[PDB]
């Protein structure tokens, strides 16, 4: 009984933090979505050891590029870097889908 | 170009100031005080034994 | 520096008339004219001007500029003549006679110090280029920093002048004692890496320079463990990810680690918390490696200290207790506990009374924790806390709040109920 | 989207491949965590702290069947001392 | 543009060698200096 009596105590603990774990994990499943996906586009990306930048190249809407200033301006304050990354188009052969 | 060429330009020549100068000059002042002190360390030891010398003498 | 060039342009874009000021007798005629040829000493050289190429010649036109101590008039001067003087052809064996003559370095501490932001702003190239007792002087509590920051702004408006003054004193370990006199230092050892700000990379490792300075001079090394914040201002660093600032900040600390006990703890705890960022942030400088691994190297010396610390019960000696890494484990938990045992039980005793009764939560989580880790590691641990009677308050405790201690006191009525159950 | 040039170079290491595999750790610490709150029900540094949490709710779990077993082994001395 | 850049690496890297030429110099000089100034402590120790 003494046994039995102690281990429902220690399930019961063990639920009561675990809702709150339960939620925690929830955000998780999002968190670590972003995460990954900002790990794999590193992965497939490579990066410029001369100009100390990582040199990106990927197929965006040519019109709507304009806006990458935005991001490109909200990820340099958020960061606080005073060095500014240049985004460029180059013109190549090879047709974006 | 036009404004991203002067950025990254402006970018490559504030590289070259802070970050080569900075870990160059930390460099040769560390090395320095090390290498005085270690040396005026040494200078000490032969000093103590040439006051040994002067003592029995 | 982007700064220095920006108050140098804003002084030299403005003009100032040198004949008028003579004759109104602000300055001499000779003297007037001598700073207008400072000022444009580049246009001399590009003229390929007797005076340009004559350092003496050169030299009399900087003291003539550098006699005025006026803010805008200085400021043009200074800025300008600095300007021409780091271009070869203008002045360039004029600094060497600059630095020889006395009266030289003379001349620019009036428009140093008391004068002008913009004017200070633009004699400090040439202050800072040492190539004296006045030296030393301009060095204080407040010096020339209250005008060279935002303070007194004026039209260079650049802390960054004073980052650089101060980089220079501790250049110079004559100019590193008389600093280590003036007061303030510890204070701008808790702003030593600027969190947010555009200059802040600049700032930071301007005071990461001067960091390793002071970790290089014994009586700096006695400043530093004086110092205030000088742990924030390393846990600022580690905050940043500035891989350059981040390199000079691990060289200062490497330089600065000492035995000191308390200050080895801390390190060491920043140590584990190094080696994580080394190993999630990868830094492009090798000095960087280097640095990760003496950290590694001083957090475990710091664990082989720490360890007689967790036999002995040094927190429990002390009162205060937290999560021992003996404790954590169940063959030191044992040898700790041997030796309380080697009393019997005295410091076992000590730990289990804290345990009952402690001064901070964590303390009594901890205790709770080690309680549990020596009773699974050995049966009279069990035994005796279970006579101390900490047990049923660490069980009452694990329906309460606090829940890592809730989980730690769950842990420990699991250890005593293995021995209770049948 | 940028084009995998570095997998392609090496899939070995990448460029950044490391923290793709600490990721790529961490995801599957989330993914066991996320199945032991699908069989608990629950609504469903941080990755470590996951992991503690998710060890110790198993640790718990397993004392408790621990418990449970000895508890049985204990009723059933008690009834065959009883039935003697 | 980009040659710029690879100038600008260049010239970080000569800059790295001159740090280690320099400390090494530094070193070796700082031996002979305090060598000098232990043979003067030992004049005047005579004295």
């Amino acid at each position: 009984s003494e046994l039995k009596t102690t281990l429902d105590a220690g399930l019961l603990h063990r639920g009561n933090l675990l809702q709150t774990i339960g939620d925690q994990f929830e955000q998780w499943n999002l968190l670590v979505k972003r995460e990954k996906s900002i790990y794999h586009t590193l992965n497939m990306l490579s990066l410029d050891v001369t100009k100390k930048c990582l040199v990106g190249e990927g197929w965006s809407p040519v019109f709507a590029t304009k806006q990458i200033q935005d991001a490109l301006e909200r990820a340099a304050f958020d960061s606080n870097s005073q060095v500014g990354a240049i985004f460029q188009v180059l013109h190549t052969k090879e047709s974006p889908p | 170009n036009d404004a991203d060429v002067s950025k990254q330009i402006q970018q490559m020549v504030r590289f070259i100031r802070q970050e080569a100068e900075e870990k160059a000059n930390e460099i040769s002042v560390s090395a320095e005080e090390e290498f005085n002190i270690e040396k005026l360390q040494l200078v000490e030891a032969e000093k103590k034994k040439i006051r040994q010398e002067y003592e029995r003498k | 520096m982007d700064h220095a060039e920006l108050t140098t342009e804003q002084v030299l874009k403005r003009d100032i008339p040198w004949e008028t000021y003579m004759t109104t007798k602000l300055i001499s005629g000779t003297g007037l004219q001598l700073l207008r040829r400072y000022d444009n000493r580049s246009e001399s050289h590009r003229a390929q001007l007797l005076d340009d190429d004559g350092p003496s010649y050169v030299r009399v036109f900087v003291s003539i500029l550098r006699d005025i101590y006026k803010e805008e008039t200085v400021e043009y001067v200074l800025a300008l003549i600095d300007e021409m003087l780091t271009a070869n052809p203008k002045r360039a064996r004029l600094f060497h006679d600059k630095s020889l003559a006395s009266e030289d370095t003379y001349e620019p501490f009036l428009r140093l110090l008391w004068k002008g932001n913009w004017f200070i702003q633009e004699k400090s190239c040439k202050i800072l280029a040492s190539i004296t007792t006045i030296d030393d002087v301009l060095k204080l509590l407040v010096e020339w920093l209250c005008a060279q920051l935002k303070k007194p702004s004026h039209p260079s408006r650049g802390v960054p002048v004073a980052i650089n003054c101060l980089a220079a004193l501790l250049k110079e370990p004559m100019v590193r004692s008389s600093f280590v006199q003036a007061d303030g230092v510890k204070l701008l050892t808790p702003l030593i890496s600027p969190a947010s700000t555009q200059q802040s990379i600049q700032l930071l490792y301007e005071t990461c320079l001067c960091v390793w300075l002071l970790s290089y001079y014994e009586p700096a090394v006695e400043y530093l463990a004086t110092t205030r914040t000088l742990p924030r201002l390393i846990d600022v660093v580690k905050s940043s990810t500035k891989e350059k600032v981040v390199r000079v900040v691990v060289l200062i600390l490497r330089n600065l680690l000492p035995k000191g006990n308390f200050a080895a703890q801390m390190i060491d705890l920043g140590l584990p918390q190094v080696v994580q960022s080394l190993k999630a942030q990868a830094w492009s400088d090798e000095d960087l490696l280097e640095g990760l691994n003496q950290l590694e190297e001083g957090l475990k010396d710091n664990i082989k200290r720490l360890s007689s610390f967790d036999k002995y019960k040094q927190e429990v000696l002390l009162g205060h207790l937290d999560w021992s890494p003996m404790h954590k484990d169940p063959l030191f938990w044992r040898d700790n506990i041997t030796n309380f045992e080697e009393n019997d039980f005295q410091i076992l005793r000590v730990l289990l009374t804290i345990l009952d009764t402690s001064s901070d939560p964590r303390a009594l989580a901890v205790a709770c924790f080690d309680l549990s880790q020596f009773i699974q590691y050995h049966p009279a641990g069990r035994v005796i806390v279970t006579d101390l009677k900490a047990k049923e308050r660490v069980m009452k405790l694990m329906n309460h709040e606090n829940t890592e201690v809730t989980k730690s006191a769950l842990l420990c009525i699991q250890r005593l109920f293995l021995g209770a159950k049948y | 989207q940028f084009k995998d040039l570095n997998s392609e170079k090496s899939p070995f290491q990448r460029t950044y491949a490391a923290q793709i595999k600490k990721c790529a750790e961490m995801a599957r610490k989330l993914r066991f965590f996320k199945e032991q709150m699908l069989k608990a029900g629950i609504l469903s540094d941080l990755e470590v702290k996951l992991g503690d949490l998710e060890a110790e709710l198993v640790e718990i779990n397993a004392n408790g069947d621990k418990l449970q077993r000895a508890h049985s082994e204990l009723v059933e001395y008690k009834l065959v001392l009883q039935k003697a | 543009g980009i040659q710029q850049l690879l100038a600008a690496e260049q010239e970080a890297q000569h800059i790295v060698a001159a740090a280690r030429n320099a400390k090494m110099a530094r070193l070796r000089q700082a031996k002979e200096e305090a060598e000098r100034e232990i043979a003067e402590h030992r004049a005047q120790v005579e004295r």
